[PDB]
């Protein structure tokens, strides 16, 4: 009876959606026809994810959006054809070019009203919505600016309801694009007074936890997007699968957000470790904690050691034991190099799920027992913002690319407000972290 | 959530299992069963070593042979 | 196959809630009415004249 | 006569509850189904003061199960003797807590009390001759000590004569959970103090402390430590279900533990607890008993007895034993450890004596001490409140819900005061 | 729950220790794919191996080791050798660019870069330990990347750890043999740095076992395998007590309680015996007096030094076969009765005896002989200085005229870190000559 929407906006949020929802249905023995798997055979736990249409079949909960028709129509191609509803995987016509001002002010306008009316339409018929999940790249046009206008537009017109934010912002030194840095500061201030947890998964430490752990020297997009499924599916089976000690969506604002204006945070997950050294190591709760806490693991390239601890959740999904658990704790307490601030005697909530992680063909980690995702408020999250300003700050000096953006309808001064919420932004954490 | 295993392992028991438990005598946590248990679980996950270690073998082979026709 | 077999005919022909009343509540005789338990009873011309009394506490209805 | 109805509430309650019901059913012989099957009378003597009886011949018991959130209650009609709760009796939420003290206490819990405060007239109306209330909740959750609270505070209304107790489990530094955990934690205890007639505080770190090294078994787990629990709370009413050579209930217990209104806080105790391995080299004697009972590491609680001094004590045994041996063993305790009892208070131990032991056992003894060292647990949570509420870390649930920081600073003082006024009698002098 | 860490830097560590885990496999049973064939062993219960090996959870065993080096041809020969599938892939480290026998580079341009990888590994090892006794240590001297890894890993370990013992089997260049010509330079550094934080150091120089293959063993051409065979051995010996049940066990601990005098001094030389071929074994018969004897008598003395020109501040022997404390109370007093070995004033009793039940292991292929009785004796004597005086005199030859300086001044360590490492050489030949004189 509990349910949450999943948005995905962008050509980033798709390509990870797309593995997110394959692990679903694999998860759950959904068939991508939406069946259960053929005559060879319920427990009502898609629910959270799926919902019965009445005669056979079961509709995803989620909505997905972009400008460039040519993934969603070769979405549409693909196996999974026949799962998503005809009109729930709505395209554009024209692409924002990598241009905020565009899917912001002129482009974006004509499509989120029929994206409010599906998510409307969507949200209507769940009784127990729990929140809303939204994915997007950050360094992208359409991306930014139409979640920014999502999020703008779900706020008023929903209040209370919870939403959660997986962004991408640009690595430090490693991209694609040339004007990224204007649009991320962009969508920086849309989203920081409009979303309630954000949660950092820049590409450059997936990269470096591939080539460290899973000895692969040629990865792409796919392994990466299947790691942060496995992250969303960590986070989200406590809502559907039975466990020794629960946590719902709504107690993580609760537990990891000290203040209102700080809910920036990293994540991160334990064991990551390819098949032909997998398993020759014991892999007991212990050492996968270590893994999990040590720094070279982290998401977002982020170093936890320039800074304090603010709150820690950890969820441990497999044959885990409590008593374990709180060794662990007690160990990584003791342990010197890791320290909190002084206002948080205690700054970890647990929790066990007893659903062993599932394995997807064609992957590249290997079956566990114990797995553990580990999510933290830190106040050395404030590097990344430093340096993503100074880039920024070098473009800005001599005009360079204003024009594309001042001609598509956008005020001057939007830029300056931005580095000035940047400049808040960053006033926050460094006050907070030090000693009373 | 619910909570319907009292362990990842060990299910509730049966009303008639529990003859006495009013004095505590039997407390059903000195498992009697741990080397047993843990000691299957080490072939068990070996024999995942092995599967996964064939497919993945087979995946490189079949990467080679396409460099090979390219050639 | 669970809520896919639904109909318009079967769902206004079924009585649900107001179906007959389970055992443990069937348990009385419809024939057996007052001045019959006791006025039709037999009696006796020479009764018995046996009482007991038990270490037990009576239970309490 | 003279009977008890039950309510727990919350996800740790309701475990509490489930394991303590299979405990008694099992002690009065009644099977899954309600149909009773023991052996004697006196299993049936007294069932009336924890069964109610239904047409059929069935008993069912008057417990109240409450929670903010559906997922529990589905859980405990999973595990054995599920079924003799009554349905009706079963009320929750749609949304629950999510540790928020506020929430429970002030939003939620209070527009969906007023349906179970009905349920509970109902029970408590149609017993004939009503005892008291026990409440089974922890301390560190939001729904357990938030709607919890309000209710002991409703139900204190409207029966002021009758004994009111609470089994507490109180939240540790040691094993920590929840980083919320010192607010709600020292909210509750201002509630606790102004209503409960007794509270008997229980410590997880504790628990812990007795399976890992006085039952030595390899894998503790919730199951084991509600077990314990459970079999404590059948001995304190022990004498009250059966007889015995001197009778003592709930009244009498309170008036003989509690010297001043306000100091109503208790440590509890079970023995004998033996591992398997150990079980043929001990020998079940009265002497062998009380040496278990007065040992530092057997409470069920993380402060230690041996920095405080005892203001007074209870005891309940249980079997076929002389009185004479009992008495001298009292008598004895106190003599050799003067420096650990308070003086002007002559023979501060009560003694009672219940000739049913448990199932599978020849004898057994519960200890209720009323003790100054209890302090520690209030010090420890009150450092922990006080370092986060400097910065005011984390509190803009609590006041995005109507309370305010006047609450936090009185709940502070009261909870303050009472460590302040319960030293004071560890250096009184006669 | 007891265990120890061993620690290979450099080529002459890497071929040690592969001699080491050998010997170790075969005497603990694991096969080299690391799954045991499993038995229920012959001595000290089944946890035997948990001093060196940690079960793996599911299957096999990973010993408790770390391989650095930056030269990876040794590094790639270990991965393609017969034991490929005993180490974890990750804890064998390896470098790119050998320090070419120079100790500014092993020490200040490309040692960080791999520092840091090898103290995540030991935190992670160490992380599993529950008991853990000590770290072991082992180096060649005479190479710039070894000395100068072995420094620096020192150094950072000192302040890591602290109070975790750490131990040090060093192989010092011999006094006329040697293969480099820059040696001296980098051995007066690493001296410099060990001196003030290595616990206990052990002098392997290659001469004496030169020698002792050239004698004993009968053998003409023996190469470095024999030489890291014998230094195995010498380990199992030293360390056998700790996992095999004994009359009189010794633990780690009970070495420096009893054979340091002061934390100044901690520099010894150890000798083995009995130690000959199976061709001889026919004749004599070999009893605890006379390996003893074996022992003690210089031409044995795995250093080349000679222990009759100083005074023994204190010995430590560790039996192991079917000795008695009868027997080896009545060699310790024929050992005291001898005028011809003598001790130092302050010591009346000097000598901490331990004996293990467990006789010695044989390797295939070898040259030592299985016997029923051996002895290894770690002693500390003020005839070290001279060892020290020598490399002293080689030192100061060298850099009478500022030869091969250009390297290490141009690396990034400055030109006279020779003279503050001569000074702490001199003081320590003071100190061991003032201690000696009798009071
Ligand atoms: N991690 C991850 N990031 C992706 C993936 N695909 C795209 N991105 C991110 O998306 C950014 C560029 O935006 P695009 O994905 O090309 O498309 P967009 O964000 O919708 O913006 P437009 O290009 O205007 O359509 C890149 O900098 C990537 O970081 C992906 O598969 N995985
Ligand atoms: N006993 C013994 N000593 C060895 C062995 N191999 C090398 N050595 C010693 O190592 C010294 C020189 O060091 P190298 O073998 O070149 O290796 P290194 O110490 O890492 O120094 P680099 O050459 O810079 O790599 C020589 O003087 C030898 O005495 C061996 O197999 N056994
Ligand atoms: N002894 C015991 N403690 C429990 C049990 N379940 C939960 N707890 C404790 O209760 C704390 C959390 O309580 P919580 O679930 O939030 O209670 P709620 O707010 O009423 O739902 C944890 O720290 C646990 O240690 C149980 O079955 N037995
Ligand atoms: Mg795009």
């Amino acid at each position: 009876m509990r349910e949450v929407i999943s948005i995905h906006v962008g050509q980033g949020g798709i390509q990870v959606g797309n593995a997110c929802w394959e692990l679903f249905c694999l998860e759950h023995g959904i068939q991508p026809d939406g069946q259960m798997p053929s005559d060879r055979t319920g427990d009502d736990a898609f629910n959270t994810f799926f919902s019965e249409t009445g005669a056979g079949k079961h509709v995803p909960r989620a909505v997905f959006l972009d400008l460039e028709p040519t993934v969603i129509d070769e979405v549409r191609t693909g196996t999974y054809r026949q799962l998503f509803h005809p009109e729930q995987l709505i395209s554009g016509k024209e692409d924002a070019a990598n241009n905020f001002a565009r899917g912001h002010y002129t482009i974006g306008k004509e499509i989120v009203d029929l994206c409010l009316d599906r998510i409307r339409k969507l949200a209507d018929n769940c009784t127990g919505l729990q929140g809303f999940l939204v994915f997007n790249s950050v360094g992208g046009g359409t991306g930014s600016g139409l979640g920014s206008l999502l999020l703008e537009r779900l706020s008023v017109d929903y209040g209370k309801k919870s939403k959660l934010g997986f962004t991408i912002y640009p690595s430090p030194q490693v991209s694609t694009a040339v004007v990224e840095p204007y649009n991320s500061i962009l969508s920086t201030h849309s989203l920081l007074e409009h979303t309630d947890v954000a949660v950092m998964l820049d590409n450059e430490a997936i990269y470096d936890i591939c080539r460290r752990n899973l000895d692969i020297e040629r990865p792409t997009y796919t392994n990466l997007n299947r790691l942060i499924a496995q992250v969303i599916s960590s986070l989200t089976a406590s809502l559907r699968f039975d466990g020794a000690l629960n946590v719902d969506i709504t107690e993580f604002q609760t537990n990891l957000v000290p203040y209102p204006r700080i809910h920036f945070m990293l994540s991160s997950y334990a064991p990551i470790i390819s098949a032909e050294k997998a398993y020759h190591e014991q892999l007991s709760v212990a050492e996968i904690t270590n893994s999990a806490f040590e720094p070279a693991n982290m998401m977002a390239k982020c170093d936890p050691r320039h800074g304090k601890y603010m709150a820690c959740s950890m969820m441990y999904r497999g044959d885990v034991v409590p008593k374990d658990v709180n060794a662990s704790i007690a160990t990584i307490k003791t342990k010197r190099t890791i320290q909190f601030v002084d206002w948080c005697p205690t700054g970890f909530k647990v929790g066990i799920n007893y659903q062993p992680p599932t394995v997807v063909p064609g992957g590249d980690l290997a079956k566990v027992m114990r797995a553990v995702c580990m999510i933290s408020n830190s106040t050395a999250i404030a590097e990344v913002f430093s340096r993503l300003d100074h880039k920024f700050d070098l473009m800005y000096a001599k005009r360079a690319f204003v024009h594309w953006y001042v001609g598509e309808g956008m005020e001057e001064g939007e830029f300056s407000e931005a580095r000035e919420d940047l400049a808040a932004l960053e006033k926050d954490y460094e006050e907070v972290g030090i000693e009373t | 959530m619910k909570r319907v295993k009292e362990s990842y392992f060990r299910e509730h028991p049966h009303w008639s299992d529990i003859n006495g438990c009013s004095g505590a005598k039997e407390f059903e946590g000195e498992d009697l069963a741990y080397d047993a248990r843990i000691k299957y679980q080490k072939e068990t996950q070996k024999q995942w070593i092995e599967q996964q270690i064939r497919e993945k073998k087979m995946r490189e082979e079949a990467e080679r042979n396409e460099e090979r026709a390219y050639a | 196959s669970k809520k896919t077999i639904l109909s318009g005919f079967m769902k206004n022909n079924s009585i649900v809630g107001f179906k007959e009343c389970l055992d443990s509540q069937l348990q009385l005789k419809d024939s057996k009415s007052e001045y019959n338990d006791k006025f039709q009873s037999k009696n006796r011309i020479h009764r018995d004249t046996s009482i007991f009394h038990i270490r037990n506490k009576s239970q309490i209805i | 006569m003279r009977e008890i109805v039950h309510i727990q509430g919350g996800q740790c309650g309701n475990q509490i509850g489930a394991k303590f019901w299979e405990v008694i059913s099992d002690e009065h012989g009644i099977d899954p189904t309600g149909t009773y099957h023991g052996d004697s009378d006196l299993q049936l003597e007294r069932i009336n003061v924890y069964y109610n009886e239904a047409t059929g011949g069935r008993y069912v018991p008057r417990a109240i199960l409450m929670d903010l959130e559906p997922g529990t209650m589905d859980s405990v009609r999973a595990g054995p003797f599920g079924q003799l709760f009554r349905p009706d009796n079963f009320v929750f939420g749609q949304t629950g807590a999510g540790n928020n003290w506020a929430k429970g206490h002030y939003t939620e819990g209070a527009e969906l009390i007023d349906s179970v405060l009905d349920v509970v007239r109902k029970e408590a109306e149609g017993c004939d001759c009503l005892q008291g209330f026990q409440i089974t909740h922890s301390l560190g959750g939001g729904t357990g000590s938030g709607m919890g609270t309000l209710l002991i505070s409703k139900v204190r209304e409207e029966y002021p004569d009758r004994i009111m107790e609470t089994f507490s489990v109180v939240p540790s530094p040691k094993v920590s959970d929840t980083v919320v955990e010192p607010y709600n934690a020292t909210l509750s205890v201002h509630q606790l103090v102004e209503n409960a007639d007794e509270c008997m505080v229980i410590d997880n770190e504790a628990l812990y402390d007795i399976c890992f090294r006085t039952l030595k078994l390899t894998t503790p787990t919730y199951g084991d430590l509600n077990h314990l629990v459970s079999a404590a709370m059948s001995g304190v009413t022990c004498c009250l279900r059966f007889p015995g050579q001197l009778n003592s209930d709930l009244r009498k217990l309170a008036v003989n533990l509690i010297p001043f209104p306000r100091l109503h806080f208790f440590m509890i105790g079970f023995a004998p607890l033996t591992s398997r391995g150990s079980q043929q080299y001990r020998a079940l004697t009265v002497p062998e008993l009380t040496q278990q009972m007065f040992d530092a590491k057997n409470m069920m609680c993380a402060a230690d007895p041996r920095h405080g001094r005892y203001l007074t004590a209870s005891a309940l045994f249980r079997g076929r034993m002389s009185t004479k041996e009992v008495d001298e063993q009292m008598l004895n305790v106190q003599n050799k450890n003067s420096s650990y009892f308070v003086e002007w208070i002559p023979n501060n131990i009560k003694s009672s004596i219940c000739d049913i032991p448990p199932k599978g056992l020849k004898m057994a003894v519960t200890f209720v001490g009323n003790s100054t060292a209890i302090q520690e647990m209030f010090k420890r949570v009150a450092e922990q409140f006080t370092a986060m509420f400097r910065r005011k870390a984390f509190l803009h649930w609590y006041t995005g819900e109507g309370m305010d920081e006047m609450e936090f600073t009185e709940a502070e003082s009261n909870m303050n005061d009472l460590v302040s006024e319960y030293q004071q009698y560890q250096d009184a002098t006669a």
